[PDB]
Order: C-alpha cells, then sequence, then structure tokens
C-alpha cells in the first residue's frame, strides 16, 4: 500500500522567488545539477514531465497558483509501474521575520519509501537551495 | 501432549558466555573487584547486627598480586566468603546469583546497593586465563580450593597447602600465554582507573621492598549530599575522572527522585562523550550521544543511576525512553546551572569568554530553549563599548517609540563600531548590538525575536518610522536624484540590484546593503571561508558633498562620461569594504588608486 | 577430590537471553528470518543428492502472514523441518544449535554457508511475543506444535487442527500488547531492509484483497563474478543499500583472499554527502557504527563488506576487539587508491570525480600519512599555463625548466583574485609555472606534504629566494641601500603595523606589496582562522622602478621623512598593498576616509 509524509521546511526567501526556483529551468538545474527537460519554454507548465538526478527522478507539474500552490506528480524510476506520489506545496510567507515556511504535503509514495524521500528531500531539495541560491543559513 | 522442561548445553553455553559475550577482554578485573565489592558488602551487612562477624578479619580491603614470574595474578578480598555448599550452588552454576537472593531475603529499606544481578560475570576471568585456583574461607565452614580450567566440569578440594587465611576469597589465576599484558603495573593501574575506579573499598595493589599502593583513593561524592561537600573536594573529583589539571569553574550537583532516581555531578570546565555513567558504583559506558546534546557537550562529570537496564555483557544499556528522560532533566539542570552564573558578575566573564560557541550554538540547534539561552548573550552596543550588556538588559534601554532590536555583524569589532550603519541609529538614540564571532548571525537568524521584540540587522535593508512631514521632504528629494540613480545602474551594471536615494548615512558618501533575504555581507564571507563546506542594493547619501558633486555632473550631459566611471567604479567597490562585501579582482581596484596616487605626486 | 560438572539455572538463563541481551527489539525478525534460511539451506543440501526431498513442496521461500485480528504474526518457511526429536534437542535445549552440528557433517569441498552458529537465536521472539506455537513439518515425521510460554517448560503436541502444510515450519507469534507496533505493513518491511535485504531466498510478505509482496528482490551481487556483473546491475544495487537517488560514480569490487577472506563493493556518489559502510556476515546485516573499518576523510565511499570469518557477539550486533579490523582498513583503503588512479586515466570520468570530491582528496593529505604522497598524484589545480583546463603535480614538474628546483603556488579567497596577483609576474619573468589555490582546504594539504618528487611546496606569498646572477646581485645591493633612508622613513610611519620594510625585486607592475614571512600562517590562513565557526606578522615590501616609489625617493631627500602629506598616502599604500596580498584592513572606515579625500579633491571640491 502507499502512505503521506508532511514535510516543513522554512526558507529566508519570499514567495515571489522561492516559485520560480521550482520552474526556472536554469535555475533548476542549479540546485539539482541534473534535469532533463523535453520543453522548449524557459519555464515550466501545467502537465509537463521532466527527468531530474540523471533521470532517476520524474516529475511533473499538474496544478500551479501565483506564488502560493505548487503541485507535482512525483515518482521514482526505482518504483513500480502502479506507484506514483504527488507533492502539495503550500507556501507560507511571513513578512514579520522575512522568511517563507513551504507547507509540504506529500502523498503517493510507498510504505517503504516513505523514509527514503524524506531523508533525501531535506538534501536535494531544502539544502540544494539554501546552499546554491543561499536562500538561508546551513549549519 | 508432552510437556519438557528447559535445558542447556554445558559444553557449549560457557564458550558463549566468555567468548562471543564481551567486546573487550580487560573487563574480567571490573568483575572481579565488582563481585569482591559485594563480597565485602555481605560481611559489611551482618556486621550492623553482629559485631563478631569482623574479628576474623577488621580491615575489609581488596587487595590486587602480580607475580610475573609465575603467570599468576592473585585477587584477594576480605568478603564474606563463600562455604563449601556456595563454591558449588552460587559459583558452580551458571546464571545462579547469589547476589541477587541476598538482595531479595534482606528486609525492606537496607542502605547496601550490590553489583551483581545475572550470574554469569564471574566465568569473564577465562578470557585471559585458562586455568583459576579461587580459594574461598568463611567464618561458618573451613578453607576450600575451587579449581577449574574452563571445561565441562570443576573440582572442590579443601585446602591443605595454602595460607590459612582468616576470612574471604583468593581468586588465583594462571594467566595465558598470550595475555601476559595483565601482570605489569601500569596495565592493571588502566582497568582500574576505567571501570572500578570509585568503588567504595580501597583497592591495594602490590608494586615493586613490596609496597601496597591504594588505586582509589578518590571516593564518589554522588553518595553524599551537596551541603556537606566542599570546593576542594569537587576539584579533586574532576581531575579524576579527566585528565586537566585546572579546578572546575562551576559545578552543578542536583538529584531528582520520583519514579527515576538519579543523581548527577555536572562540572563546567574553565576552558574549551564526556559524561560517564555509572550503575552499582561501577562504570558501564562513555559513548552515549544521546545522553547529553552535542551543543552542550562542553560539559563533564557523571550520572549515577540504578535503574538502567544494562546490557548483559554490562558495556551499555538496551535502548530504552528513560534516555530522554535523563536527557530533558541533565539540560534543565545546565539551565538553571548557567542562571546561577549569570547571577554573579566575574564567574560569568570566564564562562561566557570561554564557552561562547556552545551558548550560541543552542540558540541555533536548540528549539524548546532557545528563548532561555538568549537571556545568556552578552554582545557589546554604542551605549556599551567595554562591558557586555544582555538581551534582557537592551529592551530596558529601549525608548517607547523603538519596537525593534539592531544588531550589525562584521569581521572584527573595530570593523563594526566605526560602521556607516551606525549614525543613522546613533542620532536618533537607538542602541544596536555588535556581533564579532561568525557563530553569532547562525543564532540570530533562528531566535528572530526577544520578548516581542523583532531582530532586525541593520547591513540589510529596512525601514525606520518617521514623520509625515519629512517623508513629503525626503519624496520629493528622490526624484530630483532620480536621473542619477539611475545613470549609476548602467555603469555598475548587474553589480548590485538597484541605486535608490538612502537617507541612513550621515557621513558616509555611499554604501551597499542586502536585499532582505538570502545570506548579509558577513554571511556570504563565512560560507566561502569554510574548509569542510547574495542580492545586494547599492545606495548613496544626499547629504555628502561627492554624491552632490555627481547630480551637477549627470546635467551637464556626462551620464555616460569617461572620467567619471573611474570614481564612481571606484567609489562603489571602496563601499564594499567598509560594508564587508568581498572585492572581486582587487588588482583594478589597486590600479585605480594607483592612478590617484600619481596625480597626487604631479606624475602621469 | 570431589570432582563436579558445571550446572545452569533454568528460569534465570531464559531471562537472560531476553531482557539483558538482545537490547534492541526489533531484531527478533532478523533471527527467524536467519533461522528460516538455514533451513532452506539444509533441504536445499539434500537435493543435490536426492531431488525427491523437494517432491512434497518445490518452491522455497519465506512468508510473513501479519493478522492484526487475532494479533499474531506468522512467519511461514519451505525449509527442511523439523522432527519430534529436533523438537526437543535442537529447539529445546539452550545454546545447542543444530544448524552448527550440520556445518561439522558437510562433506569436503562444500560450498553451503549457514548462518546459526550459536543456538539462541530462535529465543528471541519472545521480546515481543509472550507465546509462540512453533508448528513444524519434516520429509521423516509428523506435523508436530511446538508451543512454549517464555517460562520453564515447552509442550509439543501433535498437530489435529492446523493446515497440513508439506514441508518448513510454521511460527505463530502471539505478540504482546505493548509490542503490536510489529503488525503493520510499514514496520515489517523497515526490518526487513534494515537487517534481512540481501537474503538469497524470496522473502514473501502477506499485505492487505490478499496479495503477496517479494521483499528482498534485490539480490546480493558479491557473490557473483564481479568481472560478469554490468553496470546498470550495480546501479540498482547502489539504490539498496544507500537511499541515494543517483547513479554510482566508480565501483570498485575487489575481494582479498588472503588470511581473511571478504568481499567488499565500494561505490563512489555523484555528490558529497556533507556510517556509510555498511559489514554484512554471511548475507545478513551485522552493524554499520564500525569506526577503524573506514577513515574519517573517506567516508563518503559507500558500499559493503561482506566477510565470513568475523567475531560475532551474543546479539550479532557488533564485532570483538580482536585486531582484525586493521587489516581490512588497509585493503580498503589501497583499493581505493587504485580506484582513483582507474579514474584518472580517464579525463571526463575524472573530471566529474574531482569536482564533486575535491575537499576529500586534500583532507587526506592533511591528516592521513601513509597514503600522503599518492593523493598527491591526483590533486589538480589551475596555474599561469593552466588557467583554462586543470593540471596534476605530476605534469607541473615535466614543464619546470632545468633551472627550477622548487614548485611554486599562491592561496587566495577566489580564482580572479589570484591570477592578476603581483606575485606572479616575478615568476613570469623566468618562465616558472605557479599553482593556483582558490580553496580553504588546500593549505592544509600543502603544509603537510611540502614536497613533490624531491621539489620543494614554496608559497609565492611568503618570504622566499629567487635565484640570480653575479651581475644581477650586485646592481641589487647598489640599489637597496640608495633606497635604506626611505625603508627607514616607511617604518617609522606604519611603527608596528609590520616589522620591516626591504626593497623587494619580485615586484614588477605593483608599486609595493606585503608578505607575512618565512615560517608560520601565510595571508590567506589567518584569514580563514578569523571566519570558522568553531574559532599577524607582516613584511612590507617595494619595488624600486615604479614611478610612485621613485617618486617617494626624492620626498625624504628634501627633508620630508615625517611630512604631513607624506603620511597619508604611505598609510594609503600600505591599506591597499594588504587588498592585494589577501589581509583584512583594521578599520575600512579610515580607508574610505582617505580615498574620499583624493575624490574630493579630484572633483575640485574645497
Ligand atoms: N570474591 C567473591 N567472594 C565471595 N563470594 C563471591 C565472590 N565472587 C563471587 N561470589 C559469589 O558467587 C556468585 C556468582 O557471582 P557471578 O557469577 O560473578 O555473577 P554475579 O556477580 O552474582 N551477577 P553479575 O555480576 O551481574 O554477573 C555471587 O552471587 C556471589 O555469591
Ligand atoms: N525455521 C526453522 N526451520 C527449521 N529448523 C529450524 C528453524 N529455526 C530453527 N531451527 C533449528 O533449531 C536450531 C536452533 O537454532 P537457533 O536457536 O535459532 O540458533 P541458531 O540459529 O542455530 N544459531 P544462531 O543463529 O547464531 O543463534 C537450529 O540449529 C535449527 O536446526
Ligand atoms: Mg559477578
Ligand atoms: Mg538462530
Amino acid at each position: 500500500n502507499s502512505t503521506s509524509i508532511y514535510l516543513e521546511p522554512t526558507f529566508n526567501v519570499p514567495s515571489s522567488e522561492l516559485y520560480e526556483t521550482f520552474l526556472d529551468k536554469q535555475r533548476i538545474l542549479a540546485w539539482t545539477r541534473s534535469a532533463q527537460f523535453f520543453n522548449s519554454g524557459p519555464k515550466l507548465e501545467t502537465k509537463e514531465k521532466f527527468e531530474l538526478f540523471g533521470g532517476n527522478v520524474i516529475s511533473e507539474l499538474v496544478s500551479c497558483e501565483k506564488d502560493k500552490k505548487l503541485v507535482f506528480h512525483w515518482k521514482l524510476k526505482d518504483w513500480s509501474a502502479p506507484f506514483n506520489s504527488t507533492i502539495e506545496m503550500t507556501f507560507h510567507e511571513s513578512q514579520e521575520f522575512h522568511e517563507t515556511k513551504l507547507q509540504v504535503k506529500w502523498t503517493g509514495i510507498p510504505v517503504g519509501e516513505e523514509d527514503r524521500v524524506r531523508a533525501n528531500f531535506e538534501e536535494y531539495y531544502v539544502r540544494s537551495i539554501k546552499l546554491t541560491f543561499g536562500f538561508g543559513a546551513v549549519l | 501432549g508432552e510437556t519438557f522442561e528447559f535445558q542447556a548445553e554445558i559444553t557449549q553455553l560457557m564458550s558463549l558466555i566468555i567468548n562471543t559475550v564481551y567486546s573487550n577482554k580487560e573487563i574480567f578485573l571490573r568483575e572481579l573487584i565488582s563481585n569482591a565489592s559485594d563480597a565485602l558488602d555481605k560481611i559489611r551487612y551482618q556486621a550492623l547486627s553482629d559485631p563478631k562477624q569482623l574479628e576474623t578479619e577488621p580491615d575489609l580491603f581488596i587487595r590486587i598480586t602480580p607475580k610475573p614470574e609465575e603467570k599468576v595474578l592473585e585477587i584477594r578480598d576480605s568478603g564474606i566468603g563463600m562455604t563449601k555448599a556456595e563454591l558449588i550452588n552460587n559459583l558452580g552454576t551458571i546464571a545462579k546469583s547469589g547476589t541477587k537472593a541476598f538482595m531479595e531475603a534482606l528486609s525492606a529499606g537496607a542502605d547496601v546497593s550490590m553489583i551483581g544481578q545475572f550470574g554469569v560475570g564471574f566465568y569473564s576471568l577465562f578470557l585471559v586465563a585458562d586455568r583459576v585456583q579461587v580459594i574461598s574461607k568463611n567464618n561458618e565452614d573451613e578453607q576450600y580450593i575451587w579449581e577449574s580450567n574452563a571445561g565441562g566440569s570443576f573440582t572442590v578440594t579443601l585446602d591443605e597447602v595454602n595460607e590459612r587465611i582468616g576470612r574471604g576469597t583468593v581468586l588465583r589465576l594462571f594467566l595465558k600465554d598470550d595475555q601476559l599484558e595483565y601482570l605489569e603495573e601500569k596495565r592493571i593501574k588502566e582497568v582500574i582507573k576505567r571501570h572500578s575506579e570509585f568503588v567504595a573499598y580501597p583497592i591495594q595493589l602490590l608494586v615493586t621492598v613490596q609496597e601496597l599502593e591504594e588505586l582509589n583513593k578518590t571516593k564518589p561524592l554522588w553518595t553524599r549530599n551537596p551541603s556537606d561537600i566542599t570546593q576542594e573536594e569537587y576539584n579533586a573529583f574532576y581531575k579524576s575522572i579527566s585528565n586537566d589539571w585546572e579546578d572546575p569553574l562551576y559545578v552543578k550537583h542536583f538529584s531528582v527522585e520520583g519514579q527515576l532516581e538519579f543523581r548527577a555531578i555536572l562540572f563546567i570546565p574553565k576552558r574549551a562523550n564526556n559524561i560517564k555513567l555509572y550503575v552499582r558504583r561501577v562504570f558501564i559506558t562513555d559513548e552515549a550521544e544521546d545522553l547529553i546534546p552535542e551543543w552542550l557537550s562542553f560539559v563533564k562529570g557523571v550520572v549515577d543511576s540504578e535503574d538502567l537496564p544494562l546490557n548483559l555483557s554490562r558495556e551499555m544499556l538496551q535502548q530504552n525512553k528513560i534516555m530522554k528522560v535523563i536527557r530533558k532533566n541533565i539540560v534543565k539542570k545546565l539551565i538553571e546551572a548557567f542562571n546561577e552564573i549569570a547571577e554573579d558578575s566575574e564567574q560569568f566573564d570566564k564562562f561566557y569568554s570561554a564557552f561562547a560557541k556552545n551558548i550560541k550554538l543552542g540558540v541555533h540547534e536548540d528549539t524548546q530553549n532557545r528563548a532561555a539561552l538568549a537571556k545568556l548573550l552578552r554582545y557589546n552596543s554604542t551605549k556599551s563599548v567595554d562591558e557586555l550588556t544582555s538581551l534582557t538588559d537592551y529592551v530596558t534601554r529601549m525608548p517607547e517609540h523603538q519596537k525593534n532590536i539592531y544588531y550589525i555583524t562584521g569581521e572584527s569589532l573595530k570593523a563594526v563600531e566605526k560602521s556607516p550603519f551606525l549614525d543613522a541609529l546613533k542620532a536618533k538614540n537607538f542602541e544596536v548590538l555588535f556581533l564579532t564571532d561568525p557563530i553569532d548571525e547562525y543564532a540570530f537568524t533562528q531566535l528572530k525575536e526577544f520578548e516581542g521584540k523583532t531582530l532586525v540587522d541593520i547591513t540589510k535593508d529596512f525601514e525606520l518610522e518617521e514623520t509625515d512631514e519629512e517623508k513629503a521632504e525626503r519624496e520629493k528629494e528622490i526624484k530630483e536624484y532620480e536621473p542619477l540613480t539611475k545613470a549609476l545602474k548602467d555603469i555598475l551594471g548587474d553589480q548590485v540590484e538597484k541605486v535608490v536615494v538612502s537617507y541612513k548615512l550621515l557621513d558616509a558618501p555611499a554604501a551597499i546593503r542586502t536585499g532582505q533575504f538570502g545570506w548579509s555581507a558577513n554571511m556570504e564571507r563565512i560560507m566561502k571561508a569554510q574548509a569542510l563546506r547574495s542580492k545586494k542594493t547599492f545606495e548613496i547619501s544626499p547629504k555628502s558633498p561627492i554624491i552632490k558633486e555627481l547630480k551637477k555632473r549627470v546635467d551637464e550631459g556626462g551620464a555616460q562620461d569617461k572620467t567619471v566611471k573611474d570614481l564612481t567604479n571606484l567609489l562603489f567597490e571602496t563601499a564594499l569594504l567598509t560594508s564587508g562585501f568581498s572585492l572581486e579582482e582587487p588588482t583594478s581596484f589597486a590600479s585605480r588608486i594607483n592612478r590617484l596616487i600619481s596625480l597626487g605626486l604631479n606624475i602621469d
């Protein structure tokens, strides 16, 4: 069967720039170092598939709002055919502290891979962006 | 169906308990001392009800006699001893612990706390000895010899060739041909100072004329109340559990009772794992990193407990939820321990100057005591140049209109005391803190609030409240310098986000700020300097003669003039140095300086 | 005299193997899976001599069917099975291992390697279960039921109500109330992924529609021939031992067959993870927290190590201290040093490895000593003749002229700051290549190496002597004393900021420069020490042929040693040299104040 996890990292970057980080192909390749886009467009569109991390990570943007919502169909190449997950990103930019707490409601992951994709998210998605673009101190 | 009772293969169980239980082979001496300490507790428990039990041997001691010429390591004590039946039932049966049965037979409420509770520790001596010749002697029995060679059977013979001892047990161990390293003097003292250092009874060692040296001169202090222990006794206790020869700066001795009963004596050194675990007055392990946080791991001391589920090898403990309970009690006792140091002035200066990193790491890592550790921070400011002030005293000097805490980071104190960002806050009587260590910004980016006051970094862009009449006069001046601000943007290009007029610069001609997000001017300097491991805004001051001179240059048509580019580019890079930004291509910056020096020397 | 055999208290020994050993409670599944693995090895060893042993049940599997309705975790296998007599001696006697006795009865030249060698792993199931009903079935006996309550006796009854299984053993584990976490699908897969992931026989799990899912789909590769394994099979193996999403960069599969025989498949990831090496004994995960197994600077390497002759303890969670782990540490580094050499033979493959583990290789040169010279061959840096592509220390000495006896390098904060440093023109005139050090860990490696193939490593930022002829040395000494009144005048102005002012001919385009000295920290080293989260001397030099310094020579000739105008430019030139040499200004406000004065007079501001 499948399960779901909940991640809530905090970034020192407004929602106007953090939302473009997950869509700008020129900036996606920065914090990923490996990307395969199949469309000539500069920014990601709805129902657009792209492979990441040497083709092992397959993602597809399904729906997204203006700096508020980001929905992706995340799936690993090691997973089987019926297995497919969905990442739900919600922005909670707080002007009193000048930061953005991106609520990630990740569902559709297998029961045995709930800790695998979670341990790598804080390294390839959270720490990788905070180190390449400098969206917060890392320690 | 047919019911059968469980059995055990004696010839195979002996090899498992000896070889495949203990990781190290030096702990055999620790168990023999604990068995000797338990035997001394049995005869002492009978002494309070019958003083005649100590007439044979009045002194209670544990003697170790190494014999290199005979390859014999004798370990003698003066405990209760074992009778003829105890040498077969208690000592001859695996998993049979006579010490545990003695703890269950005594009256409820006894002060004795014995060590042996498993029944298989005695067989650990065979890891270094092939044959043993344990000799016992009790007050109610004769003297016998318990000889064994770790085989399938043992022999018990009446002692008629050795000396007549009064009371106690003499364990003669014939060490193996490859374990003769335990016959030296330092090796014996190394095992005692590591596992059985704080035994309540003196451990005597026969060293070469022959003399007896006590190896446990230092007595445990967790068995006494903190009210009757002097300061000098805490100094010798710290120099015995460690190697530093300086007295502890502060000592925290507490005792938790209730459902969990444990005592701990935590010490704070004078300069910058370390927490030892003792169960039944015996060292268990010191590799429990989950017991004490990493940022708080600068303190030393021991933790005494009696209800911990020790491993069969007694080298560690099982996974249990009590570790997290003790971890909570250690932190909460050290939090108030730092508060007692904060009550004093001269003692807290030595603590903060020696452990400034550890206090600030807890604000960055720990999220529960982040508010408590914020009150312990001490920094400099414009209103306090010599003495260090805290965050609590800072809000006391804040006026009624100031609603934020201002600070500034930098490489040194002399670079931030004359920073061009202070003239704006000093004119409004706003105190601004000084941060000099690289780890300061790592703590202020997590706290972000102290008693409701938002932490604002002045090196980044920010807005200050002002009157409506003054803002109406500033907005009409920005559009006057609007052709000048856009002219400097095309000259600098992509070096900065934008060029805007700033009124927070009184004397300085220009400066470079941050963009409210990401790494600041000092943070990026730290990230690019770690051996193991943003956007900037250029602003000018409209009240400086340099910027005012550049205003008339764009009016006469010098927006793209070549002579002015040698100055606005030089004025930009020199402002990067005063703000703390990295200077790219320092050779080009020095070449333009050398050209100005040549003009001052009347040479081309 | 009186001879007595050793005894064992049953009611007390049963507790010492439950609540004193096996510190972790989740390892009960690791033992029951391993117990089912050796049972499948016994029935398989009998198949080569009698194929009719598998006619009752041809399939060999380990099935786990949880039943949360009755709080029972069932584990079914198709092993050899136990007879009525085997349920009494092999299972009812402590420290009695029927698997260990089967290994001693094997024929000469056997290849089967069974796991069970102690005889107490079966009793580990009582950590989470109060009573167990072991249902066994052998081809040479009937189907019986072995029931126990972890007390002092057990009951063996003939099976008359359960399933009539063909061959194998069914273990009915009635889990405790406080240990019901092992009845869920997620918790069971965590134990298999951690301990019993690489079992040779398929492990079936009944997940809830009732369907089966094989947990050990990824078979181990250390048993197969390394020359027969493809590159894609190593990628799938890397995704199992580590949770990384990137494919491994390089794979080193070796096998030492000396006094200590062991296999090890070490992988090289594509990105730095900032243990990683797991230890396996007979297809069973033992531990992954071995300190002396792998060095600190080499911790980026991932993979597993499979051995057989290792001193396992009672819990099988650690190794005994028998001084045998150091030879494994030697062979791992010995093979990885050659593994890095094989990557160096390829141009593109080494670019991805060096750009990802640049600090890891240089860290070994700092602490490690036995392989310090071997790691120097892997160092790649830029230089004046290799500004575009990277060059190694071996290619550097090939380009060194016949009269050069030292390797010149320079440290700095960035590459653009050192490519135009005024310290390079001194060596460019002699056609000497100078390496570029841009990382904070670069100087830590050069301070420990200090020599490469007999060539002494010298930093050009520090004081050093460049060779000269007798015709030029005479011209320098005649000119030094000419600037001697000027050098002394520069000392009283700067004061204690510098130790001395010496006329240096190693400066061509710059008017002045500052060096730290001969010993101690360099200009960039002290800057890094003052910038670490967990955490000097200067020598002022001038160029005697520059128009600025020559103009200052006549300033002191007319009595301007203590002139007011010369003090502002000398401090300006001194603080300017701090920026080019890599120092930090004492106060940037005063440095900007002197610059703003030159800007004011440049704009005719009165
Ligand atoms: N030196 C001694 N003098 C007198 N009695 C002893 C001595 N050593 C052992 N005994 C007795 O022998 C019994 C067996 O002890 P032992 O086999 O060492 O395990 P244990 O100490 O009782 N429990 P543990 O220490 O956790 O292994 C003890 O309970 C004592 O009654
Ligand atoms: N699932 C099983 N099927 C058949 N026989 C089994 C099974 N489990 C255990 N046995 C038998 O029972 C004996 C007792 O094994 P056990 O008590 O588990 O320790 P061990 O596996 O033999 N040695 P160790 O794994 O180091 O504890 C084994 O040697 C087998 O002969
Ligand atoms: Mg004992
Ligand atoms: Mg077993």
